[PDB]
């Protein structure tokens, strides 16, 4: 859960 | 300690420079993404463990841009300014049936915001804060948070007793609108979970992320 | 100005020296008499016109009590004191079916409480300042109520920086609970408007008519 | 309304 979230702290 | 105010204005200036509801879900999604960008601009936010970010951007994302799009609105008549560039008149709010949140927003936060005069200083420092919440289910380290909050309001006051002598009690005053945020951050939120039961008004992907579960 | 925090403590001295959610409502029955009491002995609220008065109990009766049990239960383990002198264990709440709420009020009120050690004095300049709730919709005038807002933090604040020197964080740390009890001050009435409209769970006729409309 | 709110306000 929370996709969208997790990928744009990561980049 | 270290965690400077200019940091924290810096933040606020980077990221910013037809039924109303429907305009409204659209600044709501478009915004989430301009939010992270904030957060991890703001002092050790990013040192804090990917899983933390999340719980404390999934918890205070809400009332950091209801607080945004209020004090950006303090220069409207009688309505607010979205970030897409429109406006919503009081008016068109209650012809749409919100205008009872609306004019909570107008009254406890906009009106309140152009009284005192609250800067982009202020503002930014107390979003630092509600994304700081201690209080937060599921926080790793939540005695850590709670440093980070207490050091934000730390820098704030001294800003503050720097800033406005003649005021000593704006600290305090500043403080004192995050009560009537997270109420008004708990009914929007309300309304935002019923335009997704009953079907009409368009959610786009990232604003649907927020109204998981938890 | 003309706000002093002693009048505030002997207020606060004053009016304190089977189903679990049935006890807490008989409580809360209870203790809504004692909060006008309390209020009258606040300065400067009495001399407010009658229907000020209404509209600032009926406003902040429940966060006033939520704030006031939970200082009672610092002491306690893991659950509340209730005014009757009945104790409610945080096992007993949860197989009600209240536990999610109860767990929140010993977590971000009781158990916070503790930690800081928040004294009596504490306790009744942050009930007074919500007593004085600006935002109070029908007020005849709300800067007046603003004005009393403003002394009574004023007072509070040098109370801390006199009290407790070595913490110039704590005056902002007690304000800092606030929008904690607005939040869970809003889930519990929630829990009874739901528990009048089951039926079960018996309400006094006070308790009752804070439950009217508004 | 209100009834006993403002008795024991005005007592
Ligand atoms: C939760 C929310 C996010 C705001 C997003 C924006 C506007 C962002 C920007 O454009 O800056 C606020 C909402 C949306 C849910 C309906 C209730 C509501 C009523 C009146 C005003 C706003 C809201
Ligand atoms: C609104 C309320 C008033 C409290 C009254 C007291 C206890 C007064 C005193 O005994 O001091 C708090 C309530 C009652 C509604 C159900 C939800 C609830 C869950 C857990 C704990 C309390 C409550």
């Amino acid at each position: 859960k929370h996709k969208i979230l997790h990928r744009l702290l990561q980049d | 300690e270290d965690m400077p105010v200019e940091r924290i204005l810096e933040a606020e200036l980077a990221v910013e420079p037809n039924d109303p509801v429907t305009n409204i879900c659209q600044a709501a999604d478009k915004q989430l993404f301009t939010l992270v960008e904030w957060a991890k601009r703001i002092p050790h936010f990013s040192e804090l463990p990917l899983d933390d970010q999340v719980i404390l951007l999934r918890a205070g994302w809400n009332e950091l841009l209801i607080a945004s799009f209020s004090h950006r609105s303090i220069a409207v008549k009688d309505g607010i300014l979205l970030a897409t560039g429109l406006h919503v008149h009081r008016n068109s709010a209650h012809s749409a049936g919100v205008g009872a949140i609306f004019d909570r927003v107008l009254t406890e936060l906009v009106s309140k915001m152009r009284d005192m005069q609250m800067d982009k200083t202020e503002l930014g420092c107390l979003r630092a804060i509600v994304l700081f919440n201690p209080d937060s289910k599921g926080l790793s380290n939540p005695a850590e948070v709670e440093a980070l909050r207490e050091k934000v309001y730390a820098s704030l006051e001294a800003y503050c007793k720097h800033k406005y002598p003649e005021q000593p009690g704006r600290f305090a005053k500043l403080l004192l609108r995050l009560p009537a945020l997270r109420s008004i951050g708990l009914k929007c939120l309300e309304h935002l979970f019923f335009f997704k039961l009953i079907g009409d008004t368009p959610i786009d992907t990232f604003l649907m992320e927020m109204l998981e579960a938890p």
